[PDB]
């Protein structure tokens, strides 16, 4: 029917994706490895829809998930939630890879295990005679989410190109350039595939995480151990309309199609403001959904690195307000008035524009049916700052000879650098001459 | 006494700014949808001061009386031609008659 | 039906693997003098209470 | 709508603004972390008119706090007063400043820092898009709040040119002048600004608070806790009509615009009678509204400095007098029918005066729904004592060779000290020339 197949990949792709499957649980009312409650049914009106369907009411993920490094599948199985995991549909035990640390190593090892690449991972697709799409849960940061998941941008286009492709990738950390020199250059390499090779992209910025690991969770010393937290419950907010009985835009064919202006222009900024525990002991008075979406458009759960100077010349196009549980639609179209009178988006002047909002009811759980949830999924065009950006620490690195002879010796006879650059440039103009 | 009395003020600064939309008369049009975008944005204007409920909201009407401004045409005022009317209901009936 | 004739008549041109193009742009204006038409109608109504409201929030949230 | 920005600065013009919002949950029924009372919609009609608009019910100050000195801000974070307080509008943990105590510090640190200053206070300014003003709650006394409060008032009176200025701004005390000895430079040069590059005024003097503070206070040693209680109620009393729902003069440009003759006459003279807490076991006998306005007019609740035989040779051209609470209005017309028999205020002999009375009800609280409370805004032509006052202690400072080798060797090259004089007396001048 509306069957997603994950691909989850690299070291970061991995542990985001772990935890995303770990978060479906919980609110499916079921265990990894049993069916105890009898809320998955009565509560929960659709399971079938990320999940293998059931052949003794055990809901086997459609995950695959490969990598260089052994390290992050090695803390998987020790966790009891790797039981719901199958070791023969991915891998089975001692999986390893390669040594390894390149961007042309996993680009060299896609033709290489290209036989057993395209095996058990097409072994799903099958499953389901109306496929949906691919969803590549992959990464940018380092070379191994960035070497091989390039690969896959351009053959499964032409095996399958009937099929939705759309994900969630993570952008890596520009801080300080000392642990990882080679970023500027792997990461422009899968930026040119996720235009052209690729339909739309959800950004997810680095520097932008502890911005927020900083502002209500109150950590002294920033470990990846809270990576997981703010990108494992917008993946499955993101799927609320899909995942729960919902019925405009129930489909992810359904949610992107409705917010993309034009191909090359799909970069969207998320938001989602509660993440707070101690907010729990006010929710009980009827706090009402006409506060939640007058913070969206203010620029405070941004998870993207933009100028505050820079949006006055710059409009928004596309703006999905998710609101998510218990909703009170009764004054719904009531936070709607509201939107016109601040015109706190700016429109563009060619044409309409829209705000979208969107409901359906959460899990038949207390912190769940108690407070108010909202998502975000922008489209405004002050994007193009990152691509501005990355594109100034990308010339800036090729004129200090910067891994130009210890990066050309394997697989790379001639300069594509270049090729990198007015294509980034080329989304850069006809983002600016988009309002006319 | 908060609508037609003014002792709730915030109404009637609104009826100021429905005053800041006039400026002079007669330079409005004279269409059908002249009583349909102004019947409107007096009911929008409560919102606008986040008072009351739709309850006593439907006790307020609006009639745009039609008189000359440019006084050979009609291009009615909302200075004083814009007229506010409280409304007579099912059990309500000894309080409010038609003189008042 | 001259909404449902301009969909059917892009689903056929995407169907296909010049003059298209015009003729999308002069059935796109057709439809948008008449869509102002109903938009006239709906503020025609009966100059009454709050049916004409509801339907003014359909046309202004279709306007930007 | 009617959203005002309180631009809090300097060592004293901090705290005079810590315990205002301290003052208006107590009035608003509202804790600074949660609402644990109803009493906040059914009471008071009106919230949002200096708060920032809810988004769970949790009104935000829209409130700006500057200064050079950490000691006024680390006194904050203790209490539980600062969640209520925003970490991310104005600074996060560990701001600092200066050194530092010179006029010539803030003045020159306005343009250095002048990309941040004019960031984040101006992403309050477009939250409503009908702005009322800004309010400089700053200070004279000190090099802290007279240097950085000069910069503000030039470049904010072009970048928005038409919102309304007005400051309730204190000043310093003149006794002695052993610690400091820096106050007739650092005074005279905000003095300038508060004519010119500022509209109104409302005069706060630190010799009539201790003329105060041991009149029914009785206190044996003045401290500067005691700084924050006269000065706390008349800012929320000023805004009784604003905040409140009231009719006539319900905004700042409204009670401002009746009362001004004319620009640079804009100081203000303040009276507020009750202050006494064992007035409150005979206040059960209906005490009426006859009495408490026949003790405004009479110099008694003055907080102006001014001399005592120059009263006949001046004439009142506008005074406010506003009750609060309880009015029992069929005799607020009574107590104005006792000025005209009297003449305790002199008239102008060219035109006409007014004596302006307004009400508004107060909070749902039992010392506020019993007791009358009298709030006064003068303007009296005796201004020019405190003029005379402050430019005699200053051309005999400059004949004592006194800071004028010690304050020109940073960013002062010519002698600004006669353009200050001159426009001092321009006021002086046409203050006695206005009763012709």
């Amino acid at each position: 029917p509306r069957e997603i197949i994950t691909l989850q990949l690299g070291q970061c792709g991995n542990q985001i994706g772990f935890e995303f499957w770990k978060q479906l649980c919980a609110e499916h009312g079921i265990s990894p490895e049993g069916i105890v409650e009898e809320f998955a049914t009565e509560g929960t009106d659709r399971k079938d829809v990320f999940f293998y369907q059931a052949d003794d009411e055990h809901y086997i993920p459609r995950a695959v998930l490969l990598d260089l490094e052994p390290r992050v599948i090695h803390s998987i199985l020790n966790s009891p939630y790797a039981n719901l995991y199958n070791p023969e549909n991915i891998y089975l035990s001692e999986h390893g890879g390669g040594a390894g640390n390149n961007w042309a190593s996993g680009f060299s090892q896609g033709e290489k295990i290209h036989e057993d690449i395209f095996d058990i991972i097409d072994r799903e697709a099958d499953g389901s005679d109306s496929l949906e799409g691919f969803v590549l849960c992959h990464s940018i940061a380092g070379g191994t989410g960035s070497g091989l998941g390039s690969y896959l941008l351009e053959r499964l286009n032409d095996r399958y190109p009937k099929k939705l492709v759309q994900t969630y990738s993570v952008f890596p950390n520009q801080d300080e350039m000392s642990h990882v020199v080679v970023q500027p250059y792997n990461s422009l390499l899968t930026l040119k595939r996720l235009t052209q090779n690729a339909d739309c992209v959800v950004v997810l910025d680095n520097t932008a995480l502890n911005r927020i690991a900083t502002d209500r969770l109150h950590i002294q010393n920033p470990s990846f151990s809270q990576i997981n937290q703010l990108v494992s419950t917008i993946m499955s907010a993101s799927t609320t309309t899909l995942r729960y009985p919902g019925y405009m835009n129930n489909d992810l064919i359904g949610l992107i199609a409705s917010l993309i202006p034009t191909p090359r222009l799909h970069f969207l900024m998320t938001g989602y403001t509660p993440l707070t525990t101690d907010q729990s002991v006010a929710s009980v008075r009827k706090t009402t959904v006409l506060d939640v979406m007058r913070r969206l458009l203010q620029p405070k759960n941004v998870m993207v690195s933009t100028g505050r100077d820079r949006q006055t010349n710059h409009c928004y196009i596309a703006i999905l307000n998710i609101i998510q549980g218990e909703v009170d639609p009764t004054q719904v179209h009531k936070s709607l008035q509201r939107i016109r009178e601040r015109k706190l988006a700016n429109f563009i002047p060619w044409g309409p524009a829209s705000i979208q909002v969107a409901l359906s009811r959460k899990s038949p759980y207390l912190p769940s049916a108690h407070r108010v949830s909202g998502l975000m999924m922008a489209n405004h065009t002050n994007i193009s700052s990152l691509f501005e950006r990355t594109c100034r620490q990308y010339d800036k690195l090729r004129k200090r000879e910067a891994f130009l002879e210890q990066f050309r010796k394997e697989d790379i006879f001639k300069d594509n650098f270049d090729e990198l650059d007015n294509s980034r440039e080329i989304v850069q103009q006809l983002i600016d001459e988009y309002h006319a | 006494r908060h609508f037609l009395l003014m002792e709730d003020g915030e109404f009637a600064q609104s009826l100021s700014d429905m005053l800041f939309e006039k400026l002079g008369s007669g330079q409005t049009p004279s269409e059908l949808l002249n009583p349909l975008v102004l019947n409107s944005i007096l009911n929008k204007a409560l919102q606008y001061s986040l008072h009351g409920d739709s309850s006593l909201a439907s006790n307020l009407t609006f009639a745009l009386k039609y008189l000359p401004e440019v006084f050979t045409p009609t291009a009615p005022d909302a200075l004083s031609c814009l007229e506010l009317k409280y409304k007579v209901d099912w059990p309500l009936n000894i309080v409010i008659t038609d003189t008042c | 039906s001259k909404l449902m004739s301009v969909c059917v008549m892009f689903t056929n041109c995407l169907q296909r693997f010049e003059s298209t193009i015009n003729n999308f742009d002069s059935n796109f204006s057709a439809h948008l003098m008449d869509l102002l038409d109903k938009l006239s109608m709906y503020s025609t109504s009966d100059c009454e209470h709050s049916m004409i409201n509801i339907i003014y929030r359909l046309d202004f949230n279709g306007f930007y």
